[PDB]
């Protein structure tokens, strides 16, 4: 498609402190989300983060983001730090490790 | 130090419908610039000419946006109303027209 | 210096049942590997992650990938997925998130 | 679909110095090529020519580089040995001399 416009990753860190004024079970807000940025063209990691789908350009991540700070305003009081980064290639190690383990060679 | 100096440009270009607002003589077409600086000044933009506007490249300039754009300008009824060109400028991803896109997602009101 | 070479990110996830294995307290090997992060110019993120300091190429990240790997020959074992992405960008939303749920405007 | 499909090309630049090994008649030249061609094949590495292999731009493009360089080749004593020259060959980032890196990183044995 258009080469300049790459695949966004989202990492966020909230506030348990914060999160408990606002619910009970500190778990419910981050299903909360993760069902929002799943709905938004976001899949979650095994790690952690939200990595688009296919690439989106800057403008309408901003606007997901938007959104979002908009269906849940209690974003703001618990955040402690909220990123996007441009994703330029991503790599897959796993069966490497394995095989480096695999002392079959020397 | 020799790195993290050099973001992608992001800015945009305003035009507005200079003959419109005289026409119709609601606004006062002097103010209008100058409650668009004031948004830019309050977003963190860099004024570059009377339609252009820049981020100063690091890494708020995504947030500077956001707060220029999504939430100062279009909401702003007397803007988006008597805009003839609104451009997201985007260096590495290209730019695109901000009132098509706009009108398509219900975002701000045009007539 | 050079615009070709980007920053990197590393992100992964062990599995916990065979990390129990070879550690009693499976908080220990996250340390390890933190450690050795930082010492090969790596840092940890306040969500997840070692992203590289300064912009590193791909040779010298796979070199510490093998490094890590000889070190600790349990990775093999216990590794569930483990990635190197290319950063493109990295953009703080923070304080802007921040400013969009101050209801002042309208 | 349309997209994941143009990774930045990984490789490598073998020359085996030839010269070196005939006048010396440790090795049979032949074989030494089919060794560095099985390598090649265990690792994922696509051969272009007698000197040249390339990964297939896909996301284990790193794994594959890491085996074939950095565990098969490297730790072939026959191969550092006798090799002319080296290179990594990366688009994005720039190439890079392997034989001069390796003996300040203390990879491999030379001498």
């Amino acid at each position: 498609q258009d080469p300049g416009i790459n695949r966004k990753a989202i990492n966020f860190d909230l506030s348990t402190k914060s999160l408990e004024k606002y619910f009970k079970d500190t778990r419910e807000p981050y299903s909360l989300i993760k069902k929002f940025m799943l709905e938004n063209g976001f899949e979650h990691r095994q790690y952690s983060g939200y990595t688009s789908k296919e690439p989106i350009n800057e403008r309408r991540v901003i606007r997901i983001i938007n959104k979002l700070t908009k269906k849940f305003t209690w974003l703001g009081e618990c955040v402690k730090e909220f990123d996007i980064t441009e994703i330029g290639e991503q790599y897959s190690l796993k069966e490497t490790i394995q095989d480096l383990c695999a002392k079959d060679f020397h | 130090d020799l790195e993290d100096l050099a973001y992608p440009l992001l800015g945009t270009r305003i035009v507005l419908d200079e003959e419109k607002i005289l026409k119709e003589g609601k606004y006062n077409l002097e103010d209008m610039y100058k409650m668009i600086d004031e948004y830019a000044k309050e977003s963190g933009m860099i004024k570059i000419n009377k339609e252009t506007y820049h981020c100063k490249g690091d890494k708020y300039d995504l947030g500077c946006m956001t707060l220029f754009i999504y939430k100062y300008l279009i909401d702003s009824e007397w803007f988006t109303k008597n805009a003839k060109e609104w451009i997201w400028i985007s260096e590495k991803e290209g730019n695109s027209d901000l009132i098509s896109a706009s009108k398509a997602e219900g975002e701000g009101i045009w007539e």
